[PDB]
RNA sequence: AGUAGUAACAAGAGG
RNA sequence: ACCUCUGCUUCUGCU
């Protein structure tokens, strides 16, 4: 009797004249409303009142057919239910010994599907089941907030999307219109309709958790390590304020973490590398060293096709054969000719919106190749000078023009972007310039296509042409977009130099380590180097402190070897890491300060000071050079946002806090080393205490040079500060 | 306001307004600054719902006798614990209160207690006692047009 | 030795020790008895500060109407409402020039969404102002209640089903020369005034903010009708999509992303300076935010925002500041009396205070009520200044925001320069400068700015120190956030909404904690194992070993001497706890599912059971809880549906009143809906959508369904006509 | 890390479970769940309830503990401050007469004696009960009941500052902290000056204080906590070398000061920031 | 009386 | 007297 027992119902109820004049005068629509029609308040006090009604006999309400299901009284005399309905329904007054009842002695149904429609619960049980454990370490480390993900076995599905996949699959009558044009949409409906036939669960919480599952949830989490769901699911476990347990979850990763985290750990040692005296040699050291999750890195880069420039400089160095290319857009993209130089610039988007942005400058060829659809390139500076485009279908050639148009980072794509778009999440944190154009275009490019124009073909047909519209034209086309349709695959041996430099068999350039993007990305799967050359504490912010901290534990052998043999010191190996957090271009100015202010205190006695001297040790470390420049900060790249460290006194980056007697870096304590004449702040002169007028007026810094030895002055020191200096009558040689 | 343009607003209202809108900054300097000043009265007086370091227990060690968990029995086990008793008497007044009423709960209590049989324990609503649960107290409640 | 634990702080940096400064194991401050007071103190301070302005008498309601935008500037540094619109002006454009695009962007969306968002997205309010009772109702409630009315009275264009519609039926339904509404003496028919109903249209109701931490005294909130929330709702959107976009806005933004937001903050900032410039950080409270904002004044920034767009979605957006500055609050319950000769007590009305003796009454309130008495209008007070606790956060948000925006170096020119962060009221604003007097020229510059829109920085709340340390809505920052667990505390416990839904809250609180409050590890067992006892007080569902005595003691004893594998019972059935912290976050049914004799298993998740009260998808897996700060908030769990997932009773108070009719209309709507779900089961996953009745969708979809069965082979040839036939029964007795 | 979370357990949970303001805790929930139950069920009957607590000695054995008696008044309690009446009648060998302002609201009984014996004889005691009425409501029993929030508080934050010497350290100082039994936080003020305490004494204190925010909890001690929390920030600005400024500092001194009303805990509070300002200015 | 604390409870409503 | 009903429901807001 499908179907019988609730059109009987509704005769019923439609013999009430009340019933009726509801049912026929209140729209689908306007049910939204009166579904929620109510007397009864969303208790304000829950723990409260649960408390109060818990003392009491018939706390619960229970569907009124809970009367025929089980006994008023059960063995023991309790009595189970009673007749009163709760206010506003046909529910009745229940004891809690009716849910015992129940459990010990009611009807026993059938739990098969149980595992399934809570699957993304069970997983969770799996994978910790199946997880691994080892050490638990103590150390300070910076757990940064960013958004991840926190459901492992999405589907990456838009809430409509899944939305669309649950009305099939749960409700699929009730689907309405339209129906579903996605493949992964079409494989999972199936997947998921033949896991759940003839489920007897309620409807509502397989709908409910068919879209916890099929959704990315994300979250704004303080998170040290790996960023995989997979990880953040046991946040709890593996992360504390001093202390790291070190934990493998049972089963697979994916091959997007693993791509992810690979790139990472191959950008992470070649700038390790690139900084060490021989850069071959350490980086052959940290890949043959280096693991995620246990796995090799050697055996990773054998077998992983992820064609990145770092990634590749592993390659090459290990003797594994690259295919020269990156992605971009889900298009692979090997450069034939040519090439170009990153340099950042001001952009006016379209959106009207100001954006520093790398864009590329010079001549460069492309043969492109995706799953579907594949091209030629040529291109300039923000120049599409020509792309022929084939695929299997229009809609595949479509979808690859639209990424090389994007690509190009001419100004007619530039200045067509339309409604919102921003650089910035609303964390203020900067977002990448091109995948922001490239997801916008891909949602609508109609402003782009209008706003690109048109060509005129000639008669060598063959070469074909796409219109403004999406549409196959014979006489036109747009700009540089044609259409037509051996070895782009194929992977070639290289060679590589001790300054990481890869050139093919034949000798040419193909990647320099400058080539490889500064991006500070977070790993989404653990990566150990095991290797003396890193940190035991990954990330830049360990950097800081690890090298800080490693100082003042070992001060009092340091402090010696500062005094005795500083060149020893300075060319420490432990000093390396912190050297790749310094810009490039002013390692060795930084160090000739820095050696010269360090020379300064020695000649000028009676003026040391330990944390003058540990707070700037870590600059020392890059053959020097001198210069005319002073120092008010020296600048740091942390996540590619430059803090700076001042030379004189306390930072947000550095500062000694007198009343704990801490040194604070980045916000961590990392412990203490336990006359008004400042030696270590200006090349060649000398602070002697506060500033008087007597000497005249007060000059900035880069003012003092005009002065000569014995003269003095009153200086802008820095941090609002004014001061007495003297210009040294003798200088100091490093 | 659509074709509102600005131009200067905001410094010409704050060359208008006086001086005295300001927020002068005054120096923290914790070695100059005085201690709060508390309150003057009557001696603040104990407000807890029960004693705290002048309670004194009676205890039964181990306790083995019938119905033990529930409360009244492990009750009566404890007071079985002293012999000591005697006529109570009043040693320090509730100046606002019928000191009488106290005793006389007391001594109901003991009694209701050494007759009680089950479990629980309810008393008999005495003068006494209900005056010292504020039985009646509440006033009568009337609409306004008939007391006004 | 006397024990004095402030003494830590000798020794321990305020900040790092910040926890032990936060009473939270003991219940907050509750009111007893009116709120009256509390809001006649509200609109009488409101208009003190605005007292040198402008009055007019409203044309439509008679109220007094006090104006004091343009009104003569501050003279000192009492708190002032005479913001100065031109003023408010610049700062938009200000707003405007550093974003440009901004104000286009927020405003397309606020159509889109003004054309898309159903009249229903108003029932998700909580307690409303219903004026068709006088009375304050459930949002869904108070809905439907002006919904009937309307359509009584001949309003019905939000049958479209969209909120737009209903709005214009709102601004329509004032026309009407006299709106009817029915009481219950069994019933009566009563016609408003077009004044009476314009006045209640226009009404804010009052009552007093319970158990809200850190404040001797307590203060009013209020809650408006139905004809005033679909209009402030589309303005506070517009606001929102702005504030969003502003790297000085805390909203809306949450915990995590708000600490993020503001440590970027404080980096640009300090990227931005240069070496040599001192930086100080105001920590940032304001006076009377509420009672110092105008209505007039976001009628100002509503039209400067929307410039150049759609004159009907300007003026639709227009009509909550409008509204605002018409508004009436009613006054609350009134006061009681005591007799102490005669031993009675007795209740005023708040409509009483209009015209009673004023010989009942104590000095203070004598005098408030001789200070309102010119602002009373049929039982209520005009209240044309202020807005009114939290009525426009995000707008007000955006007025903030844009003094900060003004701190740029390239507008002052300055020998100082500002930024910061801005949610409401509070405020981290940053003052950079060569020397401390451009810090403190900074500072009054900002202020006075603020003073000139009704921005009051409260003096005895703010202080100002060095860039380092600052707070910020109590999260603390000693060069980075640090830890307030005891912010948290309230929330361990026994949450209140069933034995299954709070097993899973439990844990989670404890997680959560670990991960975003440094709870450790140690502690954090102990949460697990004090929860624990006080759940299985709480649900009286001991371990099945003990020998507690309670109602539950001897069925809860049965299933344990039963039970095979007892490990695999539930605590709420009396079983053992699996929870340490490696697996606070697997929902007790998963982790003791492979440890349950399969008997229990079947019966406790049997989908049949009459103990779960599903409802829909969207509230599903849902609690409210009320943190120790700040609004309610939704809190998702993770739980298996059981036995344990059921519902406590309904508040049964109503039955002794007039009102007990409405149990009766709920019992039959639910009814209807339910059956309507018997038929459309998508219905409690997503809304249907038609203008059809429910009646004639159930009958298209029997029929349609009894022939599919037919073909099928679901069903008999038979029982297939009798589906037929019952609907055409149902079909013909729809014709009287 | 389970493993070393629970050997950090043991020492915690044995300080605090053998702590004086732990026999509190235990009175506090037992008192206020017997008291909102019969409350709840026994709306119109004096019912009586015996104060009672169970401990174990460290010798190990089981000891059930009476402190007297509540009688419950009628208990029609609706909305959630409405009052239950009671009376509390409880043992003592406190002689009242001593410290009466200490006992205003109280009748004390004399009831019996108890014995003390030694050697060249005996001495008998006598033994009080402390009469009262007294009045609570649904919201504060429901927060008595939760009293045990107060370990919570308290370990968090000793959790906390063994963690943070504990990074610093690169190890675990949980046992050092324990058992070097240095005297190595401020913690008190004897006549000589200011004394310190171990961590474990730390934790005694800290749940202390935690106790008697929620035995004595009033709008008093939020105004107090909220506003003076203000001022230790300035003195902790100060002393970080932050050049801290006020602008109403007048205004924030009368914002705290207007909640020390009537109520001991709030007085006593107040005293004790007075004390830590002197200890300050003094190293200062 | 007591709770409490800027206004309440110390049962309300109905018969 | 006694009977009946009620224990968040004339009072818990906003992004
Ligand atoms: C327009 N582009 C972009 N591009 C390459 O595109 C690749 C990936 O794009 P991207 O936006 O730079 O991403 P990337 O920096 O790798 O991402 P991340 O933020 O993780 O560092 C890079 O390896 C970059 O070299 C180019 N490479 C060359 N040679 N010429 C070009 O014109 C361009
Ligand atoms: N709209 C709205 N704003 C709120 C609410 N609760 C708090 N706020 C705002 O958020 C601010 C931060 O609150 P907290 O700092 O946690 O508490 P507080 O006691 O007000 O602040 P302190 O002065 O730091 O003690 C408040 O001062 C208000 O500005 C709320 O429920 N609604
Ligand atoms: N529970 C709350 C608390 C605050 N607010 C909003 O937050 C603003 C700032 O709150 P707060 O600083 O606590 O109060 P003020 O109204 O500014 O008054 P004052 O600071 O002078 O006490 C309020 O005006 C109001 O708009 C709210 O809506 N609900
Ligand atoms: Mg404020
Ligand atoms: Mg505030």
């Amino acid at each position: 009797g499908s179907g019988m027992e609730r059109i009987k119902e509704l005769m019923e109820m439609v013999k009430n004249s009340r019933m009726r004049e509801i049912l026929t005068t209140t729209s689908v629509d306007h049910m939204a409303v009166i579904k929620k029609y109510t007397s009864g308040r969303q208790e304000k006090n829950p723990a409260l009142r649960m408390k109060w009604m818990m003392a009491m006999k018939y706390p619960i309400s229970a569907s009124s057919r809970i009367r025929e299901m089980i006994p008023e009284k059960d063995e023991d005399g309790n009595t189970l239910w009673t007749n009163t309905k709760d206010a506003g329904s046909n529910r009745v007054l229940v004891s809690p010994n009716a849910v015992t009842w129940w459990n010990r002695a009611g009807p026993v149904s059938d739990v098969v599907h149980y595992p399934r429609v809570y699957k993304m619960y069970f997983d969770r049980l799996e994978r910790l089941t199946h997880g691994t454990f080892g050490p638990v370490k103590f150390y300070n480390q910076v757990k940064v907030r960013k958004r991840v993900d926190i459901n492992p076995g999405h589907k990456d599905l838009t809430s409509r999307e899944a939305q669309e996949v649950i009305m099939e699959v749960v409700f699929p009558n009730e689907v309405g219109a339209r129906t579903l044009s996605s493949d992964a949409q079409l494989t999972i409906t199936k997947e998921k309709k033949e896991e759940l036939k003839n489920c007897k669960i309620s409807p509502i919480m397989v709908a409910y958790m068919l879209e916890r599952e099929l959704v990315r949830r994300t979250r704004f989490l303080p998170i040290a390590g790996a960023t995989s769901s997979t990880y953040v699911e046991v946040l709890h476990l593996t992360q504390g304020t001093c202390w790291e347990q070190q934990y493998t979850p049972g089963g697979e990763a994916e091959n997007d973490d693993l791509d992810q985290t690979l790139i990472i750990a191959s950008r992470n040692i070649v700038r390790r590398s690139i900084v060490a005296i021989d850069p071959l040699a350490s980086l052959l050291s940290m890949c043959h060293t280096t693991s995620i999750s246990s796995e090799p890195l050697v055996e990773i880069l054998r077998s992983n096709p992820t064609d990145e420039q770092a990634v590749n400089i592993c390659k090459a160095a290990l003797g594994i054969r690259i295919n020269n290319s990156f992605s971009f857009g889900g298009y692979n993209f090997k450069r034939v000719k040519g090439s170009s130089q990153r340099t950042e610039k001001a952009v006016l988007t379209g959106n009207l919106q100001t954006l520093t942005m790398t864009i590329f400058e010079g001549y460069e060829e492309f043969n492109v190749s995706g799953k579907r659809a594949s091209a030629v390139l040529k291109k300039g500076a923000q120049r599409l000078i020509q792309a022929i485009i084939g695929g299997r279908t229009l809609e595949d050639i479509l979808n690859l023009m639209i990424t090389l148009m994007v690509f190009s980072q001419e100004e007619k794509m530039l200045k067509a972007v339309r409604g919102d778009l921003n650089f910035v999440n609303r964390a203020n944190q900067r977002l990448n310039p091109m995948y922001q154009l490239l997801r916008h275009f891909q949602k609508d490019s109609s402003t782009l296509l209008k706003n690109w124009g048109t060509e005129e073909i000639d008669p060598i047909m063959g070469i074909a042409g796409i219109m403004p519209d999406g549409t196959i034209n014979k006489t036109q086309t747009l700009m540089g977009v044609r259409l037509s349709q051996y070895s782009f695959n194929e992977r070639i041996r290289v060679n590589i130099d001790k300054y990481l430099r890869v050139r093919n068999e034949k000798g040419e350039l193909l990647i320099s380590p400058e080539e490889v993007s500064e991006a500070q990305g977070q790993e989404k799967l653990p990566i150990n180097y095991n290797s003396s050359l890193m940190w035991e504490v990954n990330g830049p912010e360990s950097i800081l402190t690890n090298t800080y901290h490693w100082i003042i534990k070992n001060w009092e052998l340091l402090k010696t070897q500062w005094m005795t043999d500083p060149t020893v010191l300075y060319n420490r190996i432990e000093f390396e890491p912190f050297q790749t957090l310094i810009p490039k271009g002013n390692r060795a100015i930084y160090s000739g300060f820095t050696r010269t202010l360090f020379q300064q205190m020695r000649d000028v006695e009676g003026t040391f000071d330990s944390i003058q001297i540990i707070k700037l040790l870590p600059f020392s470390a890059h053959p020097p050079s001198l210069g005319r420049t002073q120092f008010s900060s020296f600048t740091l790249n942390i996540r590619g946002a430059p803090l700076r460290l001042l030379i004189r006194g306390n930072s947000q980056v550095f500062n000694y806090n007198q009343m704990e007697n801490v040194i604070i870096v980045l916000g961590k304590s990392v412990g203490s080393p336990e006359s008004s004449i400042e030696s270590a702040v200006l090349r060649g002169f000398l602070i002697l205490g506060k500033a008087n007028s007597k000497y005249g007026p007060v000059l900035t810094i880069g003012e003092l040079d005009k002065l000569g030895r014995g003269e003095k002055a009153n200086v802008l020191i820095g941090q609002g500060d004014t001061v007495l200096v003297m210009k040294r009558k003798r200088d100091s040689s490093i | 306001v659509s074709s509102f343009k600005a131009n200067g607003n905001i410094e010409a209202k704050l060359g208008a307004m006086s001086e005295k809108v300001n927020a002068q900054i005054e120096s923290f300097d914790p070695r100059t600054i005085r201690e709060l000043e508390l309150p003057e009265g009557k001696f603040c007086t104990q407000r807890s719902k029960f004693l705290l370091m002048d309670a004194m227990k009676l205890s039964v060690l181990n306790p083995a006798h019938e119905g033990e968990g529930i409360p009244m029995k492990d009750a009566k086990a404890c007071l079985d614990t002293f012999w000591g008793w005697k006529k109570a008497t009043i040693i320090k007044k509730h100046e606002k209160g019928v000191n009488t009423n106290y005793l006389m709960i007391w001594e109901q209590l003991l009694e209701s207690i050494k007759e009680m049989e089950g479990k629980f324990l309810n008393l008999k609503k005495t003068n006494h006692l209900k005056w010292g649960l504020g039985e009646g107290q509440a006033p009568e409640k009337m609409d306004f047009e008939d007391c006004k | 030795m006397d024990v004095n634990p402030m003494l830590i702080f000798l020794k321990v940096p305020v900040q790092n020790a910040i926890s032990t400064t936060f009473p939270y194991t003991g219940d907050p401050p509750y009111s007893h008895g009116t709120g009256t007071g509390y809001t006649m103190d509200t609109v009488i301070r409101t208009h003190d500060y605005s007292s040198r302005g402008i009055w007019k008498t409203n044309s439509e309601t008679g109220a007094q109407q006090l104006n004091p935008i343009d009104g003569p500037l501050p003279e000192d540094n009492e708190p002032s409402g005479y913001a100065q619109t031109d003023c408010v002006l610049e700062l938009i454009e200000g707003l405007d020039r550093s974003h440009p695009g901004l104000f286009e962007t927020a405003c397309q969306e606020t159509i889109d969404a003004i054309q898309q968002t159903r009249v229903d997205k108003l029932t998700q309010g909580r307690q409303t102002y219903d004026w068709t009772l006088n009375r304050n109702q459930p949002a869904a409630t108070a809905l439907a209640n002006t919904i009937e009315v309307f359509r009584k009275n001949g309003y019905k264009l939000n049958e479209s089903g969209r909120l737009i519609d209903f709005l214009k039926d709102v601004l329509l339904s004032f026309e009407n020369d006299s709106m009817e509404v029915t009481t219950h003496f069994g019933k009566k028919r009563v016609k408003l005034t077009k004044k009476n109903y314009l006045i209640r249209a226009l009404t804010l109701n009052t009552m007093t903010k319970d158990a809200e931490r850190g404040k001797l005294k307590r203060r009013a909130i209020a809650t408006p009708g139905m004809q005033i929330r679909g209009f402030v709702y589309f303005v506070e959107l517009l606001a929102r999509n702005i504030c969003e976009r502003l790297e000085q806005s805390g909203l809306p933004v949450g915990g995590n992303e708000k600490k993020a937001k503001l440590a970027n903050v404080i980096k640009k900032m300090m990227a931005k300076s240069t070496d040599e410039e001192l930086s100080y950080t105001i920590t940032g409270d304001n006076t009377k935010w509420n009672e110092n904002q105008n209505p007039r004044i976001f009628l100002a920034m509503v039209l400067r925002i929307t410039a150049g767009q759609p004159e009907w979605f300007r003026d639709l957006l227009a009509v909550a500041p409008i509204m605002f500055s018409n508004k009436v609050a009613r006054l609350g319950r009134g006061y009681m009396f005591e007799s102490k000769s005669m031993h009675l007590r007795t209740q005023i009305s708040a409509e009483n205070l209009s015209d009673i003796n004023l010989r009942y009454f104590n000095e203070d309130t004598k005098k408030k009520i001789e200070k309102i008495r010119h602002l009373m209008v049929e039982g209520t007070a005009s209240l044309s200044p202020g807005m009114m606790m939290g009525m426009f956060n995000m707008l007000s948000t955006v007025l903030g925001v844009s003094v900060l925006n003004l701190g740029q170096r390239e507008i002052l020119k300055r020998t100082y320069w500002w930024d910061g962060l801005q949610s409401s009221d509070d405020f981290a604003l940053i003052i950079n400068g060569h020397f401390k007097e451009d810090i403190q020229q900074g500072v009054n510059h900002f202020y006075r700015t603020c003073k000139l829109v009704g921005i009051n920085m409260s003096q005895k709340k703010s202080y100002i120190n060095k860039t380092g340390t600052f707070e910020f809505t109590s999260f603390f920052y000693r060069y980075g956030f640090v830890a307030n667990f005891s912010m948290e505390l309230p929330s361990f416990g026994v949450a209140g909404n069933n034995e299954s839904a709070d097993m899973s809250i439990g844990t989670t609180v404890i997680k959560t904690n670990m991960i975003n409050n440094d709870l450790g590890p140690a502690t954090a067992q102990m949460a697990i194992q004090l929860f624990i006892k006080d759940y299985r007080y709480t649900y009286r569902c001991h371990r099945g070993d003990t020998n507690l005595e309670t109602r539950r003691t001897k069925s809860i004893k049965r299933l344990w001497t039963e039970t095979i594998s007892k490990a695999g019972l539930l605590v709420a059935d009396g079983g053992p706890n699996p929870y340490n912290l490696r697996n606070l976050h697997i929902p007790e049914v998963c982790l003791k599912w492979s440890l349950m004799d399969p008997d229990y298993r079947g019966r406790l998740c049997n989908p049949n059971n009459p103990f779960v009260h599903h409802m829909e998808v969207e509230s599903t897996n849902l609690a409210v809880v009320m943190p120790a700060h700040g609004p309610a908030k939704s809190l998702e769990y993770d739980a298996v549906a059981t036995t344990h997932s059921w519902t406590p009773k309904r508040n049964r108070s109503i039955l002794n009143t007039n009102q007990r009719g409405i149990l009766e209309d709920e019992r039959i709507y639910q009814k209807c809906c339910q059956v309507f779900e018997k038929f459309f089961p998508s219905s409690t996953y997503r809304r249907p959508i038609g203008m059809a009745s429910m009646l004639d969708a159930m009958l298209s979809r029997a029929r349609i369904d009894a022939r599919i069965d037919l073909e099928s082979g679901r069903i008999s040839s038979q029982d297939f006509s009798e589906i037929t036939n019952t609907c055409k029964a149902i079909e013909a007795l729809k014709r009287q | 890390i389970e493993h070393i979370a629970s050997r950090r357990r043991n020492f915690f949970t044995a300080e605090v479970s053998q702590c004086r303001a732990s026999e509190y805790i235990m009175k506090a929930v037992y008192i206020n769940t017997a008291l909102l139950n019969s409350s709840c069920t026994a709306m119109e009957e004096y019912q009586v309830i015996p104060i009672i607590t169970k401990c174990r000695d460290t010798s190990g054995q089981r000891r059930t503990n009476l402190y007297g008696f509540i009688i419950k008044g009628r208990s029609h309690l609706r909305n959630d401050t409405d009052v239950v009446n009671f009376i509390s009648l409880e043992f003592s060998l406190t002689d009242p007469r001593n410290e009466i302002h200490k006992w205003e609201k109280y009748c004390v009984l004399e009831i019996g004696d108890m014995e003390i014996r030694t050697s060249i004889s005996t001495i008998m005691k006598p033994v009080y009960l402390y009469v009262r009425t007294n009045g609570t409501s649904k919201i504060k029993m429901k927060w008595g009941m939760e009293m045990r929030r107060c370990l919570l508080q308290s370990l968090q934050q000793v959790e906390s500052m063994i963690e943070a010497e504990s990074a610093v350290k690169e190890k675990d100082m949980t046992e050092p902290f324990f058992r070097n039994r240095e005297n190595d936080w401020p913690i008190g003020e004897s006549p000589q000056g200011i004394e310190k305490g171990t961590i474990g004494k730390v934790c005694r204190v800290l749940l202390a204080k935690s106790v008697f925010n929620s035995i004595y909890a009033s709008a008093q001690l939020e105004g107090f906590s909220a506003e003076s929390r203000k001022l230790l920030l300035l003195i902790q600005a100060f002393r970080d070398n932050l050049d801290p400024g006020t602008f109403d500092l007048k205004g924030l001194y009368e914002a705290i000061e207007e909640c020390i009303i009537n109520d001991p805990w709030v007085l006593l509070n107040a005293s004790w920031f007075n004390s830590f300002l002197k200890a300050v200015q003094l190293s200062m």
